[PDB]
């Protein structure tokens, strides 16, 4: 079964992110499907830039700058 | 000749002198040790006189905090605890979130409705 | 004629939502009235925050996804 | 022994997570002027910082069937 | 004039702030030592990759306690 | 390695950073125009925090006043009268005298006496 | 029309010269906080700034026959 | 230690002051970015030509009015 | 025994000077006394400035020199 | 007649200075002679350094720094 963008669906909203795999991955909810799956940030950055920007923008908080 | 500078060129040079001047003081102060109220007030007056914005200021602080040489000098001049206050002074907006894990993969899902009065 | 919150009625509960208009709108059921109005979330958020919160709490969704 | 959650006397900045434990909804709260976020009961947050709670939900709203 | 009005290519965002009430980015333009604030709403569409690069580099993780 | 600096080397680097920082601010301020009370007070606080002596300060002022590029920038930024106050701030001790001319070739000449009680 | 000499209200710093004119001893006075030195009658300087006058003479003292 | 106590060769005097009550010279030493004050009484004998050079370069003329 | 200004006598006039001792000294003639004392210029300058000035004013020397 | 240092006399005190000749010259009073004459500063600097230093030192005044 195809997964990620291979499902040919439209990005709705990124639900979460993680780099535990060695690269940044986004958990993507696609329009009209409640089955979300992982997509590389490298791919999402290109295919759905505003969806990626929204994910980050709505999670901004002030934080001290580490040493 | 070298002194034949247009009004615009003069403005560019001045702005560069102002930025380098501010950066230089930030570097020197960071090397002395952690930020203090006295130094914070001084920087406030300096940024006012040199027309340095708040965010340019914070970026310069981060640059100095990130400089290992200045950090090493500070450790030798006034010991550890030489960046706690600087770190707060250089605070920034960042996307803050827990790494994705099923138990935290959260979202609110709803069944969309119609329109107007119903 | 007054519509939505302008009717001066007490919110009972949000029966649904939609953002197809460009902004999030809530279909509000008002106490003592079977005539529901679509009102801006912008308004509902400050007029009846607990009613809004209750709407979201009924739809909490946690995702399970393939590795 | 150290204060936790709202007892720290900090102002809420933003909720950055939510989970279930023992059977109660909890929010991972990022507080203003502190890098350390911690858990607070949703019940408490709903009352003390409703707009912060609403923002958390609103910016994550998704649809079963995308509206048109 | 300032911001995108300068007619310069965005190079990289060096800072962000919401102090004005709206999200603003301190933009560093190519071939220029002078950076100015631009609305995030505007940078988002005019240079989406510059904005994404900015955020991705500063992504900060915070785990759940227990 | 680059970060392996002795305590003494750290002190030398810090002192250099402090001097360059002060010099940089002097240059920037001179380029903006003439010295003002606001700027004089700022420099006083800066020299205190950066441990810059009064005479090192005056020498830096003279350096900036003597810089034709900074002077030219100042003239373009705030017009003439951009150095009167700086010139006073950078005041120095100098041998001051009229050029020798017979009518001014002066001296007191006396016939030396003996000693003790006479 | 502008004030001259002691009338300028400045404190004497050092006498840098002395000459004869019309038949009166005059001192070229360097004043504190002013680059412009001007003439003042020795008669006036002797009274108003004796140590300044004395210093001028003392540092210029020479001998007809050097003492031993 | 400071001044001639540093054991450095004098390079040039950059300033002078009598604020302390005695004439002092701000001495710039060879191979050193750190200058310190030394008594003129001392510099006069230890490096007379450095002192003379300092004064000669700053000799300022003032004519008699009339 | 008290000598010089320590005699408490009023200065009459400086009859001569010499600096062979390492410092300038004035041979002071005191009123009502034919016994003159060599006193330090350091002292005479502040004790009797006008007497000192008078001494210098009698010895003003202007130089004529070859070209 | 020899002049300046050629007179074989000892410097007592410099009376004045001028650069009107194109070079700095000092009017030198020699010990035991009331006939002072001009000597090059270049020469005096080397032959009688303390006499030159004294001349300058006793003429120091604060002055603004020209443009």
């Amino acid at each position: 079964k195809p997964r990620g963008f291979a499902r040919g669906l439209e990005p709705e909203r990124i639900i979460g992110a993680t780099d535990s795999s060695g690269e940044l991955m986004f958990l993507m909810k696609w329009k009209n499907s409640d089955e979300a799956d992982l997509v590389p940030a490298k791919e999402a950055n290109v295919k759905c830039p505003q969806v990626v920007i929204s994910f980050y923008e709505e999670r901004l908080t002030w934080h001290s700058y580490p040493s | 000749g070298p002194l034949d500078l247009s009004r615009d060129e003069c403005k560019r040079i001045l702005r560069k002198l102002e930025l380098e001047a501010y950066a230089g003081v930030i570097s020197a102060l960071r090397a002395q040790g952690d930020l203090t109220k006295e130094k914070k007030d001084l920087l406030g007056e300096l940024s006012k006189v040199l027309s340095i914005s708040t965010e340019r200021h914070r970026a310069e602080v981060r640059r100095a905090v990130n400089d290992e040489r200045l950090t090493t000098i500070a450790h030798n001049m006034s010991g550890p605890n030489s960046s706690s206050e600087w770190s707060i002074e250089g605070r920034r907006l960042v996307p803050l979130m827990p790494r994705l894990v099923p138990q935290t993969a959260f979202t609110v899902t709803a069944n969309a409705v119609a329109n107007a009065a119903i």
